[PDB]
RNA sequence: AGUUACUAAGGGCUUAUGGUGGAUGCCUUGGCACUAAUAGGCGAUGAAGGACGUGUUAACCUGCGAUAAGCUUC
RNA sequence: GUGUAGUGGCGAGCGAAAGCGGAACAGGCCAAACUUAUCAUUAGAUAGGGGUUGUAGGGCUUGCAAUGUGGACUUGAAAACGAUAGAAGAAGCUGUUGGAAAGCAGCGCGCAAAAGGGUGAUAGCCCCGUAUUUGAAAUUGUUUUCAUACCUAGCGAGAUCCCUGAGUAGCUCGGAAAACGUUAUUUUGAGUGAAUCUGCCCAGACCAUUGGGUAAGCCUAAAUACUAAUUAGUGACCGAUAGCGAAACAGUACCGUGAGGGAAAGGUGAAAAGAACCCAGAGAUGGGAGUGAAAUAGAUUCUGAAACCAUAUGCCUACAACGUGUCAGAGCACAUUAAUGUGUGAUGGCGUGCGUUUUGAAGUAUGAGCCGGCGAGUUAUGAUAGCAAGCGUUAGUUAACCAGGAGAUGGGGAGCUGUAGCGAAAGCGAGUUUUAAAAGAGCGUUUGUUUGUUAUUAUAGACCCGAAACGGGUUGAGCUAGUC
RNA sequence: AGGGGUGAAAUUCCAAUCGAAAUCCGUGAUAGCUGGUUCUCGUCGAAAUAGCUUUAAGGCUAGCGUGAGAUCACAAAUAAG
RNA sequence: UUGUGGUAGACGAGCGUUGUAUUGGAGUUGAAGUCAAAGCGUGAGCAUUGGUGGAUCCAAUACAAGUGAGAAUGCCGGCA
RNA sequence: AAAUCCAGGUACGGGUGAAGACACCCGUUAGGCGCAACGGGACGGAAAGACCCCGUGAAGCUUUACUGUAGCUUAAUAUUG
C-alpha cells in the first residue's frame, strides 16, 4: 500500500502472481481480505483517519 | 452454460433397476418396467408385512385346535379355562412349541382340569 | 472473516421452481389448478377485468377539474413543529438551504404553518402565515414580515 | 404498470390508505326517487374491503 | 395307487463372455458475444459473382489467368 | 420531470412540452434600395461592389479609429506520433518410478519476461515466444509550426428619402405531423388573396393591453446509431443430437420444373514403426511372427454403457387356469461390499398395470415398442407484501455522466419517497369539506428511507407443443383447359 | 397468373392437392379448448355453494384452505336449564 | 400432552449437477468413466474394492444457472 | 418387407363391476410346442370423425343486415369569353 507509487514497486512485483501492488483509491474489500498479510506505508495512516 | 445429467440419471436408473431381480420376461431390463414390478412389490409387502402375521396366528390357533380336539376338549373352553380362572399369560403360539416337546402341553392340560 | 466461510445471519429464502416434482416439493403445476383459462399460457386476465360484469371504475362517476391543464401553483409549506426541534434562526431562504430542507438550483414561494409554542426567539420572513401561527410566534415575541 | 386514466381519473387516494368516489345514480336522470335518496346519495362514499384490494394493486 | 434313476424338444432366473449398436467422459483445426483501435465501399483502366483454363504432382481443393500454383521493382 | 398535463366507443390503450442536470458547442452566405460596365443600357439580361438584419438594420452624404482577428479555408515545407515485414531479448543439474520425466525427492539460478503454446506423463531456467529496448526503401493517417493563399473587421453625425424574401400568409371546404382521435402551431388538393417593418404575427378561440422575436431563400463539423472487414485481446459462453444450417471438400448430396427447403457424418499411436515373412483358402481375410510400453492401440482405427443376439456355470418346468410378484417354505449348488449369506423356488397365503382427464378407471377411455440423448416457469423495466441490513429524529438517496483492470468506489443533490392535511377548485390549515350553523357527520390529530432475497403481478411471443386462415412480395401455361 | 386465368358452366382445372395454387415474410400469428410440465423428505388441509355475466367447458367477489399478526374471557364451540 | 390417512394447494426443511472465487488434498505407485460386487443411508445420494482407461479431479464455504425426464398420437440414432 | 404394439406364460359358464371381462368371485375343463386352413373375439389394424353440440373459431356465397367503396349519375366551382 504506497501514496506516490515510485517505479521501484511499479518496475519490479509485477512477475509474482502472489503478491502486487496497489494504490489507496483503488484497492477494495475482497482484494484487502483476499491478502492475509498487508504492508501499509505511514503517510496514508492520516488521510484514513480523517475520511472513516 | 448448458448443464447435462449424464451420471445423475445414469446412477439413479442403475440402482433402480437393482432394487429388483427375478422376474419373468422383459421386467428387469427396463427402467420403466422395473419401476412398475418395484412399486407392484412394494405394495404386496406392505400388505403382506399384516397378513403374514394374520395368517400365522390363524395357522397357530389351527395346529393347537388339532391337539385339542385330539386331547377331546374344544378350543373355546380350553382358552375359558385359562382366562375364567387359573390365570395364565401364555401367547396362543408358545403353546404351539409346546407340543412338539411332549408332556409339556400335556402338564398343562392335566393343570387345567383342576 | 476470510472468503471461505462467508455467511449472513440466517439470509437465504427458498424458491419456488414449478418445473420438477411429479407429486414431491411444490405440485406439477402450481398456482394454476387443472382445467382452467388461469393454467393456460398467455393467461392472466386484466386486473380491471371482471369478465361478466361491468367493471368497477365504469359503473360510477368521474370527478373534475376545476383547473384545466393545472395542479396548483405549489409553494413550500414550513411547519412550526419540526423546525423548533432543528437548530435554526433567522430564518431566510439562504437558512433553509443549509440543512438540505429547501432546493439550491430553485425558487418557490414559502408558507408558514402550524401551531405551537416556541422557547426560543425567532423570526420569520415567508409570504403567507396562518391566525394559529401568528398567535404562536406573538407568544414567544417572535415577527414576520410579510414579503411579496 | 401503466395505472389506467380511467381509473384514475374516478379514484382519488387517501392518507393511511383509502379511496373516495361519489355514488351512482345522483347526477343523472332519477325523478322517480324520493328526496331521501336523492340527499342520501350526495354524500361521498368508499368501497368494500374486497374492492379495496381489487384496486389497490391496479393503482 | 406312490415314492421316484434318467429326463428338456425348449424355455425361465443369477452370473460371466463375445458381437451389434456409439450414450457417457477427454480434448479439439472451429463457432458466438463483446472490448480497444483502424476502417467503413467497390466500379467503364471493366466490379462483385461466375464459366473456362493453367501441373512432371492424376482427381479434388487452393492460388493464378494465353506471362496461367504466377512476373518485375524496392 | 413521469407514467405528469391531458387525449380517447372519456373503453382498450396512447402519451408529452416546460425547467433542471448533463455529452459536445461556430455560425455564416445570396436575393432585396444604391451603385459600375456591356446588352440599339426603351433591356427586363449578363456580369461589378455594397448590403445580411429586430438591444431594428441596411441604403444616401460627410468623420475618424485600425490592417485587428477568425476560420468551416487554397498549397509547400518542417516536427512528432504511429501503421503495413522486424530484430535483440535470463536462468539446472543428480537420483527414483516409469516405454518415455517434463513429474516426484536433494542441492540450485534468473526474473521489467513464474502472459501463453508445443516438446515421449503435470516444465519460471527444452524450445517458440512472452516484459523491456529498439528498427522503414515505399505507401500512408493524425496533430502541431511557419509561409502561400481565400475570404474576414469598430465607432460616429444629418434624416420618417428609399429598401428588408409574392400566388406570399391567413380566409373556406377537404387531408396529414404534432401526446390530441385535426384546436391554437406547421403542411397542402381545390378557390380566395394584403402590409412595407411606423407594420406582421405569437402567448391552445377571440379582441385590448403587456412583453418577444421578424415568417414567406441557402449551407454548416460536435455529442449520435451501426459492423460485413482488418489487428489484438477478452469471455464465472459450446465442446461435435449443442454451439453459425455448415469444427470437414456445405449452402455440397438430395428434394421439387421453378421460387424455395434441406441434412448427417472429429479422434490409431510418443513416431506409422500401417503388419517383412510363414500358414489355411482362386480372394478379401484370419491365425502366428514382427514394431511398439500396450494390438481392447490394426486403418469397421480414444473409451463402447443399455435396449438387442448367442454362448456357458448352477438350479427349475412338460395334470398346467397365471397383472407373473409378494411372505413363509423343501432340496441342491455353493461361501460372502463378514452377513441372524447368496442363487435357484417343486408348494401353500394373498392378488386386478403407469401417467391422463374424469362424480366414478385393472377397462370394452385414451398415450407410450423398448433403450440412449435432447427436450417446457427465465430476463428487462415498474408495482405490492414478507424476511434481513445500512442509515438517521429536518430523513434516506442517487440517474445519466467524469475519473479506472470493457473494477467496486470517489465526484455527481439533478430529482423521488416521507416531513400536514382538507377540499373539484378558489382557498384554508391542526384544522378542512357539506354547512344558515365552528351543530352533526366524513377525512386529518406528524411517526421513517435506500437496499439483497423471496411470492404474485403490468408490458414485452411471456409454462411448453399444436390450427383451419389473413394480408404483402415473388414463381409457375412444359400436366390439363382456352386462344393463336 | 391468383380479392386472377381458362372454362359446351359439374365448383372443372391452373405442375398428382384448388370454394381460390405454391412459395417467402409480417409470423415464437391468435387459440376461454387437447396433451405434456422431470430432485426429496416434513406440517396443515378444502370445494363442486350464492350472486353477476352475448354466461353455461369460462371470469370475478363472497362462503369454503393455508401462512404471519392481533383478540384473554367481555370472544367462539362443547353441556344442561 | 397432542399427535404424524391425503390430491390440488400453502408453508417449512434439504440433496444432487456444471462452472466460478479462496481453501487445502489426490493424481502414471493409475483420476474421470464404466461393469460387477452378499455396503452406508429418515431422501434425493454417499461410499469400499476388483477387471477395462492413460489424464485430471475430490473435499469444507458461498456464488450463477441452457440446472434434476415416464408419458408429450413427441425428435434423433440404433435394435426386437 | 407393414401398419400396430403398457408389459404378459393369453380357456370356458354363471354372477359381478364405468352398465357386454383372457385376469374380478364361485365352479368347470385343459400334456409342452408346431403345421394348414377358417374369421368369433381381443368393442382388431387403417384416420384427434365429414347422421352433432358447444368455439362470444375460420372459410365461401346471398339479399330490403350494418358501414363503406369501385364504378354510374347530378349540381356548384377552376381551366373558361
Amino acid at each position: 500500500v504506497v501514496n506516490t507509487l515510485n517505479t521501484n514497486l511499479e518496475q519490479s512485483t509485477s512477475n509474482i502472481k502472489n503478491v502486487q501492488v496497489k494504490h489507496l483509491d483503488k484497492v477494495s474489500v475482497r482484494d484487502l481480505m483476499l491478502a492475509n498479510a498487508l504492508l501499509v506505508e505511514k503517510e496514508v495512516l492520516k488521510a484514513l483517519e480523517g475520511k472513516f | 452454460m448448458r448443464i447435462k445429467g449424464g451420471k445423475q440419471t445414469r446412477v439413479r436408473r442403475k440402482k433402480w433397476l437393482k432394487q429388483a431381480s427375478g422376474s419373468f420376461g422383459t421386467r428387469h431390463a427396463s427402467y420403466k418396467v422395473a419401476k412398475q414390478t418395484v412399486i407392484q412389490a412394494a405394495k404386496y409387502a406392505y400388505r403382506d408385512r399384516r397378513n403374514k402375521k394374520r395368517d400365522f396366528r390363524s395357522l397357530w390357533i389351527l395346529r393347537l385346535n388339532a391337539a385339542l380336539r385330539e386331547q377331546g376338549m374344544t378350543y373355546s373352553v380350553f382358552i375359558n379355562l385359562l382366562k375364567k380362572h387359573n390365570i395364565e399369560i401364555n401367547r396362543k403360539v408358545l403353546s404351539e412349541l409346546a407340543i412338539k416337546e411332549p408332556s409339556k402341553f400335556n402338564l398343562i392340560v392335566q393343570k387345567v382340569k383342576s | 472473516l476470510n472468503q471461505l466461510k462467508s455467511v449472513p445471519k440466517a439470509r437465504n429464502h427458498k424458491t419456488k421452481t414449478l418445473g420438477r416434482g411429479h407429486g414431491s416439493g411444490l405440485g406439477k403445476t402450481s398456482g394454476r389448478g387443472q382445467k382452467g383459462q388461469k393454467a393456460r399460457k398467455s393467461g392472466l386476465t386484466r386486473p380491471g377485468f371482471e369478465g361478466g360484469q361491468t367493471p368497477l371504475y365504469r359503473r360510477l362517476p368521474k370527478f373534475g377539474n376545476a383547473r384545466k391543464g393545472f395542479l396548483k401553483q405549489e409553494w413550500v409549506v414550513l411547519n412550526l413543529n419540526k423546525i423548533a426541534k432543528l437548530k435554526l434562526d433567522k430564518i431566510n431562504r439562504a437558512s433553509l438551504i443549509e440543512k438540505q430542507v429547501i432546493s439550491a438550483k430553485s425558487q418557490l414561494p414559502i408558507k408558514l404553518i402550524g401551531h405551537t409554542k416556541l422557547e426560543k426567539p425567532l423570526h420569520f420572513e415567508v409570504h403567507k402565515v396562518s391566525k394559529q401561527a401568528l398567535k404562536a410566534v406573538e407568544n414567544a415575541n417572535g415577527s414576520v414580515k410579510l414579503l411579496e | 404498470m401503466k395505472v389506467k386514466s380511467a381509473a384514475k381519473k374516478r379514484f382519488k387516494l387517501t392518507k393511511s390508505g383509502q379511496i373516495k368516489r361519489k355514488h351512482a345514480y345522483t347526477s343523472h336522470l332519477a325523478p322517480h326517487k324520493t328526496t331521501k335518496q336523492k340527499r342520501h346519495l350526495r354524500k361521498q362514499g368508499t368501497v368494500s374491503a374486497s374492492d379495496f384490494k381489487r384496486i389497490g394493486n391496479l393503482i
